[PDB]
């Protein structure tokens, strides 16, 4: 979306090219076309995306159960 | 106090309007589309997915915004009157003609010659549908047409298609509330009025309540039969021919009835009197109908016959009728099966210019009395509020099963319209802002099959391309099934609407859409 | 209580008024020009780009500025009434003279001097456009005015060439709303009225609903038929000749009509009876129109002739008589061609004065019946919204095509203005306030010409020049084609309008304009 292109028509043709192509098949935002990421050097740390949804999901879950807020009154 | 407003202000308002009048419209397009409730001020609210009735209700307080909205419920009410669906596409392809017209008029198009090439685009667009446009061979594209239109509901398919064998190719179908949770299919067929049974005492059957006479002679006479001195001779003359009477006049009294009814329970004569179908000039044609259909002449007050100088020479004639306590049926008049066809030329010659003036169907009940027969369909359901819903599904299937018979059947799912937006390449224009026009209709053509995708959860844009690919790969009839989620031959799976209904609308959303594109100024009173 | 503003306050008021009027309707100007919505309280808003129907709309909260608006709505309805268009076109003249006259009353001139300059300027315009007038030749121009007067549109022009050759010099033409999507033209010679058929049993032609007699005798009588006794000598005598006979009366009765009848059924005549038609004082004409067609009279109350005395000698005759269910058609008894003659010569110098009195105007077409024929284009469209101002097309080519017969017609495009407009430069005066005024038509008449330039996206004062130094070039008739962006000669392409309708404009404009630069201050009540 940030891009510029439709995201779930994106998503939708990355799913696709997942049995058609590849696990590594995926969209390219720099120049709008899809391509294999791995080759393409769009990679990433694979402890980044590991961390990244263990650490939403933990906030996450934290607040979908706060209960109570207590904070001091502004004057 | 009116104020003025220019310019991208007035379209934006404008699209605004049109945009959230479509946005209600749109939900209930496809076989997953969805329903809305409508609120009414006095009772239960209506839940209903039919198009133009969303349309109908809805109304803005900005003055600019409403003048959008009631532009566009003119696509909807027009298609709903001429054809009797496809109102939502009619107003989907509206929004879309008028949404791309309005990003080509911003590039600085000329807005007159956008409609001139949304016209001539409109003309190839329609010449293409017919092209695809395959007559109905029979009952089986009319249980698939009725079916559809039904939102996918086999069992009012079946009624519908039992309908239209039953009165045949000239007969009418009637839709009604049924007082009990089941929906049944009533035919009748010949002669019927909603007049019978002057008195209790004409009792051929105690068990059914009715007056069924065999070979029958119908007295049809205008006028009051009121004395025995008129009476007596026409009755002097049945009896040496043994056969039953039947009388037809404005009203018979005690003392003519009383005739009868003693004469009657003496069994000198089996016989039964009617009250005359119809009021004031209503009257004339109704008897006139069935004066020709019994091979008889109707007696009346312009043809200069006194009551008791009548005889057997013109005294009509029937081989059974049913009388009940609010009906009068004719099963056969035995004669006349050459004149009726004259009359019959004559009717439906009446019937196309008085349409400006009919509001029900007499107009062609008449016609469908004597040349066909009627089926009632009366819709049940446990409660009121499921009732309203079916009904309004029966009707729509029952108009759409009508408009296939008369101008085919075309692929459904909206490919019909992408089958035929695939001749716009060809067509070049030599204004470069007419051409805009022609491609404001292709992209509009396209997108019904992308809403009714968008309905069942799947995305618009990747069903076009595959569907457009499947054109050329597999055939022209190649759609997806929207019910299901997989593409296959539209035609052979019976997902099929009438031709009519796509071709008007389409030409109903241009010509509205194309008109609004011109538009430069609003005038409207300050609230 | 009133307030009153003074000076230069009370003509900002009126400056401010009468733009925003006049910015609203020329955005409708040219080929280019763009339309109007419209907004109506119950029902669908109005699309139009006619500019009478824009400016009647109009009204302002501010009292003063509703006063300017008022005064310059009279320009557009004074000119719809006389030539039926250039409505816009005056709108645009008024501003330019009153914006002008501002100016000048501004630097200290005498308001009263400018008026009496402006009246001299629009003497001396209104004959050099007379100058330029041109004869219509025959189909060529009326086809190229019908089609200029559309909105660019060959189709419309085509229909109303035709409607013009059938009905003739002396015809009228009537423009209706079709029942379908269909554009058609029906044209009807002869005399004709909304009667007729007074009984079904008067059929001839059974597949058409038609009533033919040839050669019929007609008879004219004022009162009812009621009896045998008085309708008898007339029959008694109509059968020695054995020709068809024809009743006009107000009504016949059951008693008389079931005589002709019985013997119409037997085929001892062939006749038939229709009510006359109109009502009250209106009776006597039409039937005089019909007794002097036919070579006969009317019997009259007023001549005192027993219906019973009557006979052949003053029963009236005609060729062809078409009946059917409310129509009824005299094809023509081709006698007295004098008489009419002086009916004619009477009816059109009653028509001057009786149009400013008389209820509709079929007073016109009480000429046309006798004279000539009528035509009547029924538009249609897909829409309602798309039908109402595609009849309104029709309507200003009609009444232009009309305007240009009478008095010839003149380059278009704003061209015939600025020709004019040259002469006022030769035009002298010894008041020097005057002069102002004469300076103010020569600008004002060269306003449309640039506003139908910038409506199509040019330079109004780059187009001006060119076309003014074209004049001597190439020739007087030399202009710039709007609709595709080049200088050429607009007779030679078929840009012309007609002469009343420029001569109407400039003058009406002329006249409100002049009359409010005199005023000085403004009484209005306080809200
Ligand atoms: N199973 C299906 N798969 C795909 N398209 C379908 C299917 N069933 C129906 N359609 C299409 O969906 C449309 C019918 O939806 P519907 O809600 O009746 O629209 P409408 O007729 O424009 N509106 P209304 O007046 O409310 O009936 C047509 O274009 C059908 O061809
Ligand atoms: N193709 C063209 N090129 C240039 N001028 C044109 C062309 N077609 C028409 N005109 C001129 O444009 C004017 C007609 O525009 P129109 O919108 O009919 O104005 P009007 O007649 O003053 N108003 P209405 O009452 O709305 O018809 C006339 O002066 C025509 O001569
Ligand atoms: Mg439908
Ligand atoms: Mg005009």
């Amino acid at each position: 979306a940030n891009s510029g292109f439709e995201g779930y028509v994106v998503l939708e043709k990355v799913l696709q090219l997942g049995k058609e192509k590849g696990k590594n098949w995926g969209f390219d935002a720099g120049v709008g076309d899809y391509k294999d990421m791995v080759e393409a050097g769009i990679i990433d740390p694979t402890k980044v995306v590991r961390v990244a949804i263990q650490n939403a999901a933990s906030v996450a879950g934290t607040m979908l159960t706060a209960e109570a807020l207590v904070a001091e009154i502004p004057e | 106090a009116k104020k003025v407003i220019y310019g991208e202000d007035a379209r934006a308002r404008l699209k605004a309007g049109v945009d959230k009048l479509a946005n209600a419209v749109k939900v209930t397009l496809g076989p997953r589309g969805r329903e809305v409730i409508i609120e009414k001020k006095w009772g239960t609210p209506v839940v209903t997915k039919d198009g133009v009735t969303v349309a109908k209700e809805i109304e803005f307080k900005d003055p600019y915004e409403n003048m959008g909205a009631q532009l566009v419920k003119e696509v909807a009410s027009k298609t709903s009157d001429v054809a009797g669906d496809g109102t939502t596409t009619a107003t989907v392809l509206a929004q879309a003609i008028f949404n791309e017209g309005l990003r080509a008029i911003a590039s600085g198009a000329n807005p007159m010659d956008i409609k001139r090439g949304i016209d001539k685009a409109v003309e190839t667009v329609v010449n293409e549908i017919k092209k695809l446009s395959i007559p109905v061979s029979g009952r089986k594209e009319i249980e698939q047409v009725a079916t559809i239109s039904a939102n996918n509901d086999a069992t009012i398919g079946k009624i519908i298609a039992d309908a239209m064998e039953a009165v045949g190719k000239d007969g009418v179908i009637t839709v009604e509330e049924s007082k009990s949770a089941e929906t049944t299919l009533e035919t009748v067929q010949g002669m019927q009025f909603d007049r019978g049974y002057l008195s209790p005492y004409f009792v051929t059957n105690p068990d059914k309540m009715e007056a069924v006479l065999e070979d029958p002679f119908i007295l049809i006479y205008e006028k009051k039969i009121s004395n025995v001195k008129d009476l007596l001779p026409v009755l002097e003359n049945v009896v040496r021919a043994g056969k039953p009477l039947l009388i037809i006049a404005e009203d018979v009294e005690a003392e003519a009835l009383a005739t009868l009814v003693v004469n009657h329970i003496k069994g000198v004569i089996r016989a039964c009197a009617v009250k005359a179908p119809g009021f004031g000039q209503r009257r004339k044609d109704y008897l006139q109908d069935i004066a020709i259909l019994t091979g008889g002449t109707a007696i009346t007050e312009e043809l200069g016959i006194k009551l008791e100088s009548v005889t057997l020479d013109m005294l009509g004639r029937a081989d059974k009728v049913i009388v009940d306590k609010d009906n009068t049926t004719i099963v056969g008049g035995k004669g006349s099966k050459e004149a009726i066809q004259a009359r019959i030329e004559q009717i439906k010659r009446q019937i196309l210019e008085t349409t400006s003036d009919y509001d029900r169907e007499k107009l062609q009940e008449r016609l469908a009395k004597l040349s066909g027969g009627v089926a009632i369909i009366r819709v049940g359901a446990a409660t009121e509020a499921e009732l309203k819903e079916k009904k309004a599904r029966v009707e729509d299937a029952v108009h759409a099963t009508k408009a296939a018979v008369e101008e085919g059947i075309v692929p459904g799912g909206g490919v019909a319209l992408v089958r035929a937006s695939e001749a716009l390449d060809n067509l070049k224009v030599d204004n470069a802002d007419q051409q805009l026009g022609i491609d404001i209709i292709k992209k509009a053509c396209r997108t019904p099959i992308r809403q009714i995708a968008a309905n069942s959860g799947f995305e618009g844009y990747v069903v076009l391309e595959k569907v457009l690919q499947l054109g050329k790969e597999k055939g022209k009839n190649w759609g997806f099934d929207a019910g299901v989620g997989d593409y296959k031959d539209m035609v052979e799976a019976g997902i099929i609407d009438p031709t009519k209904v796509v071709r008007v609308a389409i030409q109903n959303a241009a010509s509205v859409a194309g008109t609004m594109l011109t538009a430069e100024a609003l005038v409207a009173e300050i609230p």
